[PDB]
Parts: structure tokens; C-alpha cells; sequence
């Protein structure tokens, strides 16, 4: 019945992009894990992939994750951690199927260079909330890297 | 008595907030972001561990 | 003599309380997130043995809660969701946008978004 009525849904739907992103999935994600992981699965499964990639461009980039991270607590790491994990588990398992290979390739490498360069900057910096935000997200998202 | 003597109700609770709008002129920035995370989120590379960047 | 709401709206707005506190960072972040998991741990007991009408009799209904005390969107929805999903799984005569109709969804800015998406 869910996916019944989701499929209508996505027939009916960058501002947007953004405001989504602004006030559904981040303050979704922040809570207790389940609200993570289900931020996570309507990700997908609700979007085509042209928007997908689009929506997931402008939340990797744009250099938001680095001060997100100093701003949350320590169980808001945490969770923030799982959801990514979650997604670049999706993502990495839908190359390694080789659906994507077309372009793919050269912009899933830069994201993953951007999150690179994004996690190696606030693991460098002096307060005490960036370092042990930093070491918890890293001890969640190291397992798929 | 004196901690029977306080008041308890539906009205005292309201303790209405304040709006997520922050006026422009290493805690006071760990408050304003907290408060401002929900209004103004893509505006924020330009923290960079420095002041709030108006 | 009817704690309940008065019980849930203290804590909410006492962690926030807590949050404009001066203090080393280290407690300021445990005490908050500590705070939290409370409050959260409070109402998954209220949602556990209060239930039928029980529940909205003693529970203070959605369109109060987000208007007059203005809780954020997300505890608001972690309240109402799974009675909501109950009255509209097998009560089908309603709908959703009616039974949550009239919140005014304050820092959500409706504008340029679509409230089927919401």
C-alpha cells in the first residue's frame, strides 16, 4: 500500500531541492537512529535519478557537514554518522554493480574526495566539541570507507 | 509549605521562546548555531571556525 | 489531577533552558543530550500504556501543541505519528491534512514546498 501510494507521489514531485534538505531530512536525522536510517531509505526509493543525484550533489558539496558537525551534540554525530553510512553503503554497492559507469565514476570520486577533504578539516582543529564529534562520526562511517 | 506554596498550571508553562531571527552587532557560537540550524542551515560555510560571519 | 501534559511540555522546555547555560562545553553537551534521552524515554512510557481514547483524553491534541506552545515540528510528530497512522489505517472515512489540519507549522516557511511532500 506504501509503495502504491509513494509511487503516485513521485508523479506528482533547486529551491525545493534545498528547503527539502533545510527542514525534512536534517531535522529527521539528528533524532533517535530510526529517524536516520528512515531519512536514509526515503532518500531513495522515492526520487528518480536524475533528482536523486541532484538533491545528493547539493548535500555532499556546499560545505555543509563541516560545521553540522561542530554544532551537534555527541548522539547527533552519531546518528548523522549512521545516515551516512547508510547512503554511501547504497551508493558503493550501485557502482560496484556497474549500473553507474557513464559519468558516474568521475562524480562519485569527487564526492568522495569532497567528504575527504570535508572530515580531514574539522579533524584538525584545536576545541574539544570538533575533535570527539569527529572521532565519533569517523567510528561509524569508517566501516564502509 | 513553601515548596506546596508554588503554582502549577497550563498557563505558567507557556514560557513562550524566542523567534529563530538573531540580530547581527567558544560557547556563545555553539548557542547561536544551535538556534539558527533550522532557519538559515545553507548559510553556513561561512563559519570556519572563526566569528559568525554576517 | 492531570500531570501528564504539564509534565511533557516541563521538560521540553527546560532543556532548552539548560541549553542557554554558561559552563565548560564538556557538561553543557551531556546535560542537554542527557535531557533529551529523558524526555524521550518518558514518552515512549506514555505511548506504552496509555492507549484507545485514554491517550487523546490525557495528551493535550496536535493543533495546541504546535500552535500554542510552539514544540518543534519533529517531537511533535513523534508524539501523534503512530496514533495518527492507527486512526488512518483502519478508520478510512478520514484523511491526513484534515485530522492535522489548522497547525500553523511555524519555522517550516510552507512557502515553496509542496505540503504533500511535508
Amino acid at each position: 500500500k506504501t509503495s502504491e501510494f509513494i509511487s503516485e507521489k513521485s508523479n506528482v514531485w533547486e529551491d525545493q531541492i534545498k528547503i527539502f534538505l533545510q527542514n525534512c531530512v536534517v531535522p529527521r536525522v539528528l533524532f533517535s537512529p530510526s529517524d536516520a536510517l528512515f531519512s536514509s531509505f526515503f532518500i531513495f526509493m522515492a526520487f528518480r535519478t536524475e533528482n536523486l543525484m541532484s538533491i545528493l550533489n547539493t548535500c555532499i558539496t556546499s560545505n555543509i557537514l563541516k560545521t553540522l558537525l561542530f554544532c551537534c551534540t555527541s548522539s547527533e554525530a552519531g546518528n548523522l554518522g549512521l545516515f551516512f553510512t547508510d547512503v554511501l553503503k547504497k551508493l558503493e554497492k550501485m557502482r560496484l554493480n556497474g549500473d553507474f559507469n557513464d559519468q558516474a565514476s568521475r562524480k562519485l570520486y569527487e564526492w568522495h574526495s569532497v567528504i575527504t577533504e570535508q572530515v580531514i578539516d574539522l579533524l584538525s582543529e584545536k576545541n574539544y566539541m570538533s575533535i570527539r564529534n569527529g572521532i565519533e562520526f569517523m567510528k561509524h562511517v569508517t566501516s564502509v570507507f | 509549605n513553601n515548596v506546596w506554596k508554588i503554582p502549577t498550571g497550563l498557563d505558567k508553562i507557556e514560557q513562550e521562546v524566542k523567534k529563530p531571527e538573531g540580530v547581527y552587532e567558544i560557547i556563545r557560537q555553539w548557542q547561536t548555531l544551535r538556534f539558527l540550524r533550522s532557519r538559515y542551515l545553507f548559510d553556513f560555510d561561512k563559519v570556519n571556525e572563526k566569528t559568525g560571519v554576517d | 489531577q492531570s500531570a501528564i501534559s504539564e509534565i511533557i511540555l516541563l521538560l521540553y522546555t527546560l532543556n532548552l533552558k539548560a541549553n542557554t547555560q554558561n559552563s565548560h562545553y564538556k557538561i553543557l553537551s551531556t546535560r542537554c543530550d542527557e535531557m533529551n534521552t529523558l524526555l524521550w524515554s518518558f514518552i515512549e512510557l506514555i505511548k506504552h500504556c496509555l492507549k484507545g481514547k485514554a491517550f487523546e483524553e490525557n495528551v493535550l491534541p496536535f493543533v495546541e501543541l504546535n500552535n500554542r506552545f510552539h514544540l518543534s515540528t519533529p517531537w511533535t510528530f513523534h508524539i501523534w505519528r503512530d496514533y495518527l497512522d492507527n486512526q488512518l489505517n483502519s478508520n478510512e472515512n478520514f484523511s491526513i491534512d484534515e485530522l492535522i489540519e489548522g497547525a500553523e507549522f511555524s519555522d517550516v516557511d510552507l512557502t515553496k514546498i509542496s505540503k504533500d511532500l511535508f
